[PDB]
Parts: C-alpha cells; structure tokens; sequence
C-alpha cells in the first residue's frame, strides 16, 4: 500500500504540476 | 528499497531548499531579461532563454517519474514563464514523467 | 460521513484503473 | 455497515492474493494463445478470448462500485491486452463502475 | 493561522450541520415548486428559482477557495437541480472557486 | 507542508465540479 500511498501523493503533486491541456 | 511517502517528502524539501539557494544566487548576480528560476512543488526550473521552450530532465529524486524523460515550460520573449492559454496557471508539460498522463 | 476517505482512495485506484479516453 | 478505508485495503489484498493463485495455476496448465490473467490493482482479469471485448462485473468487494455494471478490456488476436491508442497503458473502461466516471 | 486538514473537516461538519438545520426549516413551511436546499459535501445550496442559474459565492470556510468567485447550479422549471448532460450527477460549476479548475 | 488540506480541495473538486472539463 505504501507504494500506492507514495504514488497517490504522484497524482496530487501531477494535479497541483501538469497544467497543459489534457 | 521502495520509497515511502515520508522519504519522498523529505527529498522534495531538500530539492526545494537547494532551489532557494539557486534563486538567491541568481538574484545576487542578475544579467539580461531571462525567465527567473522558481519552485513549482516538484522541481526547480532553471534560467530560461527568452522565447524558447525550456526542458528539464524528470527529477531523479521522484521515484514514480520516468527519469529518461523531460518536463517542459515555455519562456516568452519578455522573460516570463508563459501561462496556460485561457487559464491563470503557468504552463508545464509533465506527460513524459508519468504514465497516467 | 467518513465514506469520503474510502471514496477518495476510489478516486486514486480510478486514476491508477480507467485508462480509456475521457 | 459502511466499511472503512483500511477494510477496503484488506479486501483488495485478499483479492490480490487470490489473483496470484489463479495466475500461478494457469501458468501450470497453459493452452492456446489467449489473454492471460492480470491484476490491475482493483480486480483480477480472467482468460480473454483473442479478438474480443472482455467484460467483468464491477467487483463486489469495492464498496463504492456499482455492482450491476461491468468493466471492460480488449484482447487482440495475438492474445495480448490492447493498449490505449496513443499511450503505453493497458486499455480499461471502468465508467460503469463509478459515478465520477 | 495556516489551516490544517482536520480543521477544514471540522468546519465542513459545522457547515453540514447548518445545512441540515436549514433544510428542516424549509420543509416545515413549503410554498411553490422551487429547487430545494441540499448539501453537496462542500456547501449548502439555497432555494433555487425554477428555470434559472443559481449562483452561490465560493464558501468562505474553504481555505483553498477563491472567496470572490461563485459556484453555479442549474434549476429547471420543475424545481429539480439539473443533471450533467449525459451523466447522472447534479451539474455544478466550481471553476471560479479553484485554481486547478 | 500544508498540501494535505490542499489535496483533500482536489478530492472534494472531484467528488463537486461535475461540468464537462
Ligand atoms: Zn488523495
């Protein structure tokens, strides 16, 4: 789960990061 | 050997602290009108040549990033990081760094 | 209503899951 | 009763450990060139008929799922799960299972 | 001070409680065919004029919100909050309240 | 730092803004 908890924290920091059109 | 979220956070802060070093160093000896360095919560963007795309290798300290890729920013001729067209945020492409994009 | 917390962990496993074009 | 996040993690580990058994079994009794079972962090996809859509009911151990719908994968003629066009991830449609789609 | 996550959760419970008290008052003295108040996990939407867009200022108790913007819903003529076209959730536009839209 | 509250923003966004993106 820790590998996913760290990877989900990836998702949020992505969200807050990649601002180009999706 | 897999990183925890806490270890990842600590490495981020260290990279953030070094970004403050770079910023402070550049603000002490400015020259010209380039895009200034700044921290975006993930990496420290370097001095940008005005009118060019700036490419940075996906940070090595981020485990879930593909370290063979690059993230991209846009530096306009005025030395300002370009915003996303139609939005009020700095444009940045991290699609190469993650698989979910 | 602490279902949000299990539901937000829905969102992440969604994000990690549904890969078809949005 | 409304189940907790930690409980959801446990049932997923139970399903993941059960998928490893199914995968270890088919590897001992192979036949043909179908799509092989895989664990995608949510459910264990079964053997897929080449050249057909594979539909799996939204697993009942996910509380927030619509257990009357189906998730979908694509199994090409070579016995390989199809990637998303234009990306390097395996294609899967979970829109039926969630309400945020 | 800098707001923590659990403080935010606390103020949302206070707002949710205030919404339940507000919804119980309207149900005790109804009149006409308006859109009824309801809690959407963020704010309490008020009585909506049928056939009109309903605008609510981004709640001041959400630290991360732009408190000068508005969130929007759609109230149809039958007094029902409109669904998103093609989906089964209530339509709401919070783009002004957040920077990631 | 305080990104926990800001990410909990993201989720309540996800669970909120339902208009077409
Ligand atoms: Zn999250």
């Amino acid at each position: 789960y820790q590998d996913l908890r760290r990877r989900f924290f990836x998702h949020h920091l992505x969200a807050e990061x990649h601002t180009a059109e999706i | 050997d897999v990183m925890t979220k806490e270890e990842q956070i600590f490495l981020l802060h260290r990279a953030q602290a070094q970004c403050e070093k770079r910023l402070k160093e550049v603000l002490q000896r400015p020259a010209g009108r380039p895009c200034l360095p700044e921290w975006d919560h993930i990496l420290c963007w370097p001095l940008g040549a005005p009118g060019e795309v700036v490419a940075v290798p996906c940070p090595d300290y981020i485990y879930d990033f593909n370290h063979k890729g690059h993230a991209y920013r846009r530096c306009d001729r005025n030395g300002s990081w370009e915003l996303v067209p139609g939005h009020n945020r700095t444009w940045a492409n991290y699609s190469e760094c993650v698989k979910f994009l």
